[PDB]
RNA sequence: GAGCCUGGGCUCCGUGAGGGGGGAGAAGUCGUAACAAGGUAGCCGUAGGGGAACCUACGGCUCGAUC
RNA sequence: CGCUAUUAUUGGGCCUAAAGCGUCCGUAGCCGGGCCCGUAAGUCCCUGGCGAAAUCCCACGGCUCAACCGUGGGGCUUGCUGGGGAUACUGCGGGCCUUGGGACCGGGAGAGGCCGGGGGUACCCCUGGGGUAGGGGUGAAAUCCUAUAAUCCCAGGGGGACCGCCAGUGGCGAAGGCGCCCGGCUGGAACGGGUCCGACGGUGAGGGACGAAGGCCAGGGGAGCGAACCGGAUUAGAUACCCGGGUAGUCCUGGCUGUAAAGGAUGCGGGCUAGGUGUCGGGCGAGCUUCGAGCUCGCCCGGUGCCGGAGGGAAGCCGUUAAGCCCGCCGCC
């Protein structure tokens, strides 16, 4: 059955990118999905997402701009310390500053660059490039 | 119905996303509750009570109009069932099927149906124990279900 | 389907899975059960001393045609009898009976037989404390 | 845009009973027989899917 | 019996079913010669 | 509490009249079951039969050809 | 040790190359929908006390440089423990939700299963009637039946198995498998649904239930077919293929065995990635109508087939009924 909606959101985005779509709909919404999309917009990988209220659990409408090669969820959500980000960069990304690891911290959801600036670690939940 | 047969049917209801009740409704909350109680005393189940309210009285979503559910109304009053309706329905089915198989020993295709019914019963029993609508040690026994029904 | 188990709290079962299927490799099984130490007449050594009982000849496998010269050897460690090859042209003329001899491996796949020789696993190195290479050339003399 | 938010194809109807003249709101896809609360006559007969109306439809909500 | 569907290809081989019958005969004789 | 004696329980090892299969080996014989519709289409499962590859029956597959 | 992604967490495979249990139910464990409140066990940061020396990395200095030795800075010891703070994720606890799942109602579909009754042709035997020299079978023959009247035709009586055409690329069922008609008892699915409950879910080691043919036990029955066997031909030989007979068995009652090319040779659930054209069931909308539970076209849901672009693959080929991309669990190599 349904186990993880974030993984599904990101796989749907990847496949629609591969075949050249413009708008994509994500049916079970969540605040993690909201925050991940917020990070992606700030870094310029999408455009103009909005939230829609069905009576069940909202929908997210997202617009694409042809900038994503691969996006995915990281399972299991590994814990990571402030001094141990390069291992995972090498494991998930193709070059040294190319893409973003999305990290969940006690201070909120952010990229590993922001997290390193603040000197904090947390949990890995997504990669985008 | 996917639990055993694994067919992906979709034949349900389309409820619109409403925050508030509509104005074309003729009845008020107190009249609605009184109707619920009357139809219970006539000997109806919750689901039929609601179907009748929707078909003959024009009431959508007792929970929209009132702020409560049918079973909550009946518990506010003294007309709720001691064990839940779905479980009772399943137990009745099992009891009837068992008396059938006492006279038909070599059917052999309805016995699997019995087994499936009783597995469903056990699932629900395990849930209702956790939630508290049954004691933590309640057990399904056919010989005593014969009297439950 | 997806490889299993992949969960955060499933390490016990992962470890068990790998332990289970590792017994399907012959190398691990032989190393952990010590089967070569149990069937090897050299008792895990690189060389062995023995005494010559009989000179013999073996037929080469087809499509080759030749008689490879060999010798039967009783091992002073345990009394077991094995067959060993004598390399060189004329090496067999330098070996008498009741001579003592040093035996090593012939060099083959999985520590075994080599080339067109059927079922010979060992090779002669020394005769009465003298090298076959030097005997065959003609430098030294057998004592 | 598309079939995003599913919405019902059924409707509620205001109908008139001829003899008694009563007005009544009823459902279009019933599963029970629908009667008048005064006469006791039948106003909608149940089928698969949509009911067969046996009275007058004044209004559709 | 554990069977291997490879054995049923009748190339380089006699038919598997008859190999099986032979195997069973040898087994029974070994049993009623071991004493049982 | 050694050691001796006695009845016990596992394990490894060494021998045995006679019997049983397996593997290699320039080269002994009997037939030709499988590859072509391989000369009765082949194969699975079960049971009975036969110097030997094999044969027959019941149910199954096509990994089977021609009109 | 590496080579070896030939042990695979990083990082492998299971249609045809080794590999998906015969199918299902479910125990432990593993994986688990959305919102609010709290907690701070996991998780993260900061600071105190420990983790001997040697051995490791760096610089400088002393032996002609170097190896070596010394002085300092780090690391190693897979971690333990006392405190301070944070609360996104996981866990625990307490309230809400309805999308996943279960329950209920309604008009329908279907060879799903059990019990009982009534029937249909065909085949075998027997008794009467007619008629008289062959029938049968083969590639050709022979055994065999027949003058104690066969084969063939007619009137009757009795028996045991099976349900033709319609019949399908069809339907139901977990699979195995299920076809004459009528009646009774019963299992499950789909569609329609501002009906009820409110995450009750997925998978499933061990364990259990069902499970073609054949074979076994006990009691019956026995038309046709027919392993074994007995004859006749063919044949270099014939322990075979062909022909004529025939025992078990095939049927019923009650039990055991638990096996198959038990094959889609393709484990089960969920989300996404062009469709076209057929067909079955339900619903809706339009036209026709012989007014029919009827005909035609289109659309939604669910089943079952054929073709095919991107894509995938060693290729054969698969291709929204993936052998593609993602999230899980079991079994096997
Ligand atoms: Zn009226």
């Amino acid at each position: 059955t349904l186990l993880d909606p974030l993984a599904n959101a990101l796989s749907h985005i990847t496949n629609s990118e591969r075949v050249g779509k413009k708008e994509v709909y994500i049916k079970p919404a969540s605040k993690l999905i909201g925050e991940v999309l917020r990070v992606m917009l700030e870094n310029g990988y999408i455009g103009e997402f909005e939230l829609i209220d069905d009576g069940r659990a909202g929908i997210y409408r997202v617009q694409l701009i042809g900038k994503i090669n691969k996006a995915g969820a990281i399972k299991p959500r590994f814990p990571v310390k402030a001094r141990d980000y390069e291992k995972w960069e090498k494991r998930f990304l193709p070059a040294f500053e190319f893409g973003i690891l999305i990290v969940s911290t006690s201070q909120g959801v952010m990229t590993h660059k922001e997290a390193l600036e603040k000197g904090i670690g947390g949990r890995l939940i997504a990669y985008v490039y | 119905a996917r639990i055993h047969a694994r067919k992906r049917g979709k034949s349900g209801s389309k409820r619109p996303p409403r925050t508030a009740p509509p104005a074309w409704v003729e009845y008020t909350a107190e009249e609605v509750e009184a109707l619920v109680v009357k139809l219970r005393k006539e000997g109806y189940s919750t689901a039929m009570i609601g179907t009748i309210l929707r078909d003959q009285y024009g009431i959508p979503s007792v929970k929209l109009i009132t702020g409560k559910k049918i079973t909550k109304i009946l518990e506010e009053n003294g007309l709720a069932p001691e064990i839940p309706e779905d479980l009772m329905f399943l137990i009745r089915r099992a009891v009837n099927l068992r008396k059938h198989l006492e006279q038909h020993p070599k059917d052999k295709h309805s016995r699997r149906g019995l087994q499936l019914i009783e597995s469903k019963i056990r699932r629900l029993v395990k849930y209702y124990r956790r939630t508290g609508k049954l004691p933590a040690k309640w057990r399904y026994d056919p010989e005593q279900a014969k009297l439950l029904v | 389907g997806k490889k299993a188990p992949y969960g955060e709290f499933a390490g016990r079962k992962l470890k068990l899975k790998r332990k289970k299927f590792r017994w399907s490799d012959i190398r691990y099984k032989r190393r952990v059960l010590r089967l070569k130490e149990k069937s090897d007449p050299l008792e895990g050594a690189p060389q062995a001393r023995g005494i010559v009982l009989e000179k013999i000849a073996v037929e080469a496998k087809q499509p080759n045609s030749a008689m490879r010269k060999a010798v039967r050897v009783q091992l002073i460690k345990n009394g077991k009898v094995v067959t060993a090859f004598t390399p060189g042209d004329g090496a067999i003329n330098h070996i008498d009976e009741h001579d003592e001899v040093i035996i090593e491996g012939i060099g083959g796949p999985k520590g075994g037989s080599m080339g067109d020789i059927p079922g010979i696993r060992y090779k002669v190195v020394k005769v009465n404390r003298v090298s076959l290479k030097e005997l065959v050339k003609g430098r030294k003399e057998k004592p | 845009p598309k079939n995003l938010i599913p919405m019902p194809r059924s409707r509620f109807l205001r109908v008139k009973c001829i003899d008694c003249g009563n007005e009544q709101i009823v459902f279009s896809h019933p599963a029970t027989p629908v009667r008048c609360l005064v006469c006791g006559a039948t106003l909608v007969e149940p089928t698969g899917g949509k009911g067969i109306i046996k009275a007058k439809v004044l209004e559709v909500e | 019996m554990k069977r291997r569907p490879r054995k049923w290809k009748k190339k380089g081989r006699m038919r598997w079913k008859w190999i099986k019958k032979r195997i069973r005969r040898l087994k029974r004789q070994r049993r009623k010669e071991r004493g049982l």
